[PDB]
């Protein structure tokens, strides 16, 4: 009810995706200043939409997020070349966001071609995070080194790099001292350390600093004098022969940063090392120990000093007795994941078991989210956890044997589970595992009014369960699903379901050819893409399941970039 | 300082320099909001600009246009194809 000028400055004070979309539909008014002031996109789904509708609706965007292959890629079900290509997206806002500062990709292909066009088309570029890409090298991190004069965060989280050489660090200039956050740790080539060291001292701005497992615990106090002001830190290696001088450098260094509270990389870590670390513990928010193969005594004297923590990465050789002591000391926990040491070994080579996340839940009264990986369950311990915890909203279960039933009764897991939806009215993410009928769909479809992520593996009896979470799961935005005996008859059933969502993935699953053909005939605003690596659908019966379909809502139709072994259904 | 209605007012050098505006007759003084814009008095109009942004967050474009008396200009097309766009492809 302003004039131009004071809604501009309304907005301003409004950054939240959905607010923004909400104010552009309240008239063409709204709708029209909210574009032009708008300074950040976030694209789930970098096939939902093509960077000219992005970059025309949108012309003064500083920051923008793209996201390209489905989560199952992290579990190797996505094939090499099937798509998630950056370049095009860059080279559009090359001409156009010529002001841009932020690049935040996760699972697409990047490559140097990419990395170098970024470096030289935006001047005040200052953040770029890739995280699981894939497609570049050395000589792309190169470019960006060398060449973004105003760099902030340069963030490459568990991505695949092609590591040519370490030297791309050295190509930093000395006149280069805005860095707050560099994560390296995925990079297996080591780095100069004298460049890194100058690199530390002259930036008086970094507070995050993740490095390679190339930096050895000998050279980590050495670094950590140049930047006591460090929120997180992240080791390199942290093995050495166990001496008295090279223990205390690592304890002054560490404690004379007064502002870390975050920890992680540990890799081949030993137990005498350990102790260092201490002065910081009671500050400690994050820790993650998941790249530490040390034993559960040693965890649980580590822990025992970290009153703070709200977030625990751990490998299981935590073990129960390790988790009761956590459930004790650490009240403010919000975050539990324990990770599989040994996945590939069916007896149990750690004593971790229920009772480790049943004591987690009873003690830790703010625990909201868990991913525990553990060999057995029974539904009288998920009963406890869901009537405990209420509040939870991401609960991730692995049982280590696919179809594992209670280990007690021998029964499905569906009531344990049925359980967690009814109590946990705002769990937002769930996987399941062990063994499951139709039944436990049956209950997520009833009570998981809110979810909106489930992971499901070898479970189920029929489409009736899959039927169940399509009509019932109100709240849904993504569906992934492998090896489950789930069809044509669901999937056809819900098909305007499918346009709620952001996508459905089922791989090995019973989706025939001729269901994929006809979906895609029914819903031309959805992508159905078949990928198949034994050769053309057309080569087999229609009745024949296609190893792995992915379908996903879009504006801009059909993709350009498709591989060989990649058809999409629209007529 | 003379307002808008011959009304006449009397203030210091200090608090009359915090509008732009003014550093005296002022013929235009959510009235708030249109006199510290006029006024170009900063603090005042993110105090006021940050308070009707909160009457905004979380609402949906309906109860916002309720609120400000604001009406829809979209056709029933427009506002699905926007609608579309933003959930689609925007959040
Ligand atoms: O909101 P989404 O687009 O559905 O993204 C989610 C969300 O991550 P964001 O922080 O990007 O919102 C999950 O985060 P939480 O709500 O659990 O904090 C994250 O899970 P992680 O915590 O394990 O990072 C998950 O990532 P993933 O599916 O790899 O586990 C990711 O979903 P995407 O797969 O779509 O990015
Ligand atoms: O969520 C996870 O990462 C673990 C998990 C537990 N059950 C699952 C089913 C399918 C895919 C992943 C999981």
């Amino acid at each position: 009810s302003f004039p131009e000028e004071v809604l501009e400055h309304v907005f301003s004070f409004i950054q939240l995706d959905k607010d923004r979309n909400s104010v552009s539909l309240v008239c063409k008014s709204w709708y029209e200043i909210e574009r032009w002031c708008r300074r950040k996109v976030f694209i789930g789904n970098c096939y939902a939409v093509s960077p000219a509708t992005v970059i025309r609706r949108f012309p003064k965007v500083r920051s923008v997020e793209l996201k390209g292959k489905p989560h199952f890629a992290d579990f190797n079900l996505v094939p090499d070349g099937w798509g998630g290509y950056v370049y095009p997206w860059i080279e559009a806002m090359s001409s156009s966001y010529t002001w841009l500062e932020e690049i935040r990709l996760k699972r697409m292909v990047v490559t140097d071609d990419c990395l170098e066009l970024i470096a030289k088309s935006f001047k005040n570029f200052k953040v770029l995070v890739l995280s699981s890409c894939e497609g570049f090298s050395t000589d792309g991190l190169a470019a960006i080194a060398a060449t973004c004069r105003n760099l902030k965060e340069l963030d490459l989280r568990e991505s695949d790099v092609d590591d040519v050489s370490g030297h791309w660090l050295s190509h930093f200039p000395d006149t280069y001292t805005s860095l707050v956050s560099l994560n390296i740790s995925c990079l297996a080539s080591e780095v100069s350390f004298s460049a890194l060291e100058r690199l530390v001292t002259r930036c008086p701005n970094l507070k995050s600093l993740k490095l390679n497992r190339a930096v050895p615990l000998e050279k980590l106090a050495t670094l950590l004098q140049r930047a006591p002001q460090l929120e997180e830190l992240g080791t390199g290696g942290y093995t050495a022969e166990v001496r008295p001088d090279v223990y205390s450098g690592l304890s002054v260094a560490l404690s004379g940063c007064k502002e870390l509270r975050c920890l992680s990389g540990f890799w081949d870590a030993v137990p005498a090392y350990l102790p260092a670390v201490y002065s910081v513990c009671s500050r400690l928010t994050t820790l993650n120990l998941s790249y530490a193969t040390v034993q559960s005594y040693d965890l649980v004297k580590l822990l025992c000093q970290c009153p703070k923590l709200q977030r625990l990465w751990v490998l299981d050789y935590i073990e129960d007795a390790g988790l009761e002591v956590l459930a004790s000391t650490c009240k403010d926990l919000r975050e539990l994941r324990v990770f599989p040491s040994e996945p590939f070994v069916m007896e149990p080579n750690v004593a971790l078991t229920e009772q480790g996340l049943v004591s987690v839940s009873m003690g830790c009264p703010k625990l909201e989210s868990v991913l525990y990986f553990c060999r057995q369950m029974t539904n009288a311990a998920l009963i406890t956890i869901a009537r405990n915890r209420p509040n939870m909203t991401r609960f991730r279960l692995c049982i280590i044997e696919p179809k594992a039933p209670d280990y007690l009764t021998l029964e499905p897991l569906d009531i344990g589970f049925g359980a967690i939806v009814e109590h946990c009215k705002d769990l937002r993410r769930l996987s399941l595992s062990g063994l499951l009928t139709d039944k436990v769909f049956e209950y997520i479809g009833t009570y998981a009014k809110k979810m909106e992520m489930l992971s499901v593996a070898f479970a189920g009896d029929s489409d009736l369960g899959m039927h169940h979470v399509l009509s019932g799961c109100d709240s849904l935005r993504k569906l992934e699903i492998r090896d489950c005996p789930f069809g044509d008859k669901a999937l056809l059933a819900n098909a305007s379901k499918l346009e709620t969502m952001r996508s459905l993935w089922m791989s090995s699953c019973s989706v025939s050819f001729g269901a994929c053909k006809l979906l895609g005939q029914k819903m031309p605003k959805l992508n159905v893409e078949v990928i198949d690596e034994r050769g053309a659908p057309d080569s087999r019966p229609e009745s024949c399941p296609v190893e792995r379909v992915f379908i996903y809502r879009t504006v801009a139709g059909p993709r350009f970039d498709m591989p060989g072994f990649v058809w999409n259904m629209d007529q | 300082l003379k307002s808008s209605d011959g009304e006449s007012f009397e203030v210091e050098e200090a608090v009359a320099l915090e509008s732009q505006t003014i550093a005296v007759p002022l013929p235009n003084v959510f009235e708030l909001i249109l006199a510290a814009n006029y006024l170009n008095i900063k603090n005042l109009l993110d105090l006021t600009c940050q308070t009707v942004a909160d009457m905004i967050k979380g609402k949906t474009p309906e109860e916002i246009r309720t609120t400000f008396n604001i009406k829809n200009d979209f056709t029933p097309e427009e506002e699905e194809e926007v609608r579309r766009e933003n959930q689609w492809a925007f959040e």
